[PDB]
């Protein structure tokens, strides 16, 4: 019995440190540099309230929640009209004094 | 208050209390080292293929070195 | 050392170390998906493969 | 001239899957030496026993 | 022109993004917070117990 509970002593101290651990990663999990790019982006929203944007953002959760997805449907749709806006501003300097 | 905010922001009691695998963690074997990771994301485009196009590059400019017409 | 006969088939790997690029293996895959995207924009330009 | 224009940017993808590749043999790389330190510490002890 | 108002189009989508909080960060936030609350709570739970 007095190896037992000295492996159940050790057994314990391991499982402290791995509480000790999953604390540190709950800690870091807030107050991130992320966390900090947080609440100016709100301030940014703030500056120019509901009216067209609240539209457009409803407009967006409506086509996120029919496309079901949220990370995938964000990234294919930046990708997507990143390739369209590729090839713009085609002789775009001219467009009156042809017509004239 | 903006229905937005709360629709995108996530409640924390949503999840079912995120139960684990079983009652606790899974046996492993004593080494199960198991390293794999032939492939770290990328893939998509091959490397052959654009590898045949940057031969046929350099072949290209070397043709250019040679004269033509005149 | 099939991955380094592939980069020495691949130009070379030694050439590799001096270019500068993020070590993220996302950010990367985000620049290929990029590149490829532009390269079938040239294509589609250009029409012809 | 065309295609010329078009293979720059062939071969900046060529550059950047060529990072990409040599960075994941960087990854195995230090995977591999990780393994190396691993069984040696697994040796020192079977040097103990 | 209609590339132009595409691009437009592109732009507000971003800035839809962009001005409110990042939606797949605040996610994958949101997931990772809870993931790491019920580890701490299920290790403190064993603490106890042993």
């Amino acid at each position: 019995m007095n190896d037992v509970i000295g492996f159940f002593n050790e057994r314990e101290a391991d499982l402290k440190s791995q509480y000790e651990d999953k604390k540190k990663f709950v800690k870091e999990m807030r107050d991130t540099p992320e966390f900090q790019s947080w609440m100016r982006e709100i301030r940014s929203y703030d500056q120019d309230t509901k009216e067209k944007l609240n539209k457009v953002a409803e407009k967006y959760e409506e086509e996120g929640n029919f496309n079901l997805s949220f990370v995938q449907d964000v990234l294919d749709k930046l990708e997507s009209e990143i390739a369209m806006v590729n090839h713009d501003e085609s002789a775009v300097t001219i467009l009156d004094q042809v017509t004239a | 208050d903006p229905i937005l905010k709360r629709t995108i922001i996530s409640k924390r009691k949503a999840p079912s209390n995120n139960e684990d695998e079983e009652i606790v963690k899974t046996p492993r074997k004593l080494v199960n080292y198991v390293p794999l990771k032939i492939f770290n994301l990328g893939d998509s485009f091959d490397d052959t293929i654009t590898t045949t196009v940057a031969k046929l590059q350099d072949l290209k400019k070397e043709i250019l070195d040679s004269p033509r017409s005149n | 050392q099939r991955q380094i006969q592939n980069a020495c088939a691949f130009c070379s790997k030694e050439r590799i170390e001096n270019v500068d690029l993020p070590d993220t293996q996302e950010e990367i895959k985000r620049e290929l998906d990029k590149v490829s995207r532009m390269i079938q924009k040239a294509e589609k330009s250009l029409g012809l493969s | 001239r065309e295609l010329n224009q078009t293979s720059d940017l062939n071969e900046r993808k060529m550059l950047l899957q060529a990072k990409s590749l040599w960075i994941d043999v960087a990854h195995n790389t230090d995977a591999c030496k990780n393994l190396e330190n691993e069984i040696s510490g697994i040796q020192q002890k079977v040097d103990e026993v | 022109v209609e590339s132009l108002r595409d691009f437009q189009n592109k732009k507000g989508e971003i800035e839809l993004h962009s001005q409110l909080l990042p939606y797949v960060k605040v996610k994958d936030h949101k997931e990772k917070l809870n993931i790491y609350k019920e580890e701490y709570e299920r290790a403190k739970a064993n603490l106890r117990a042993i």
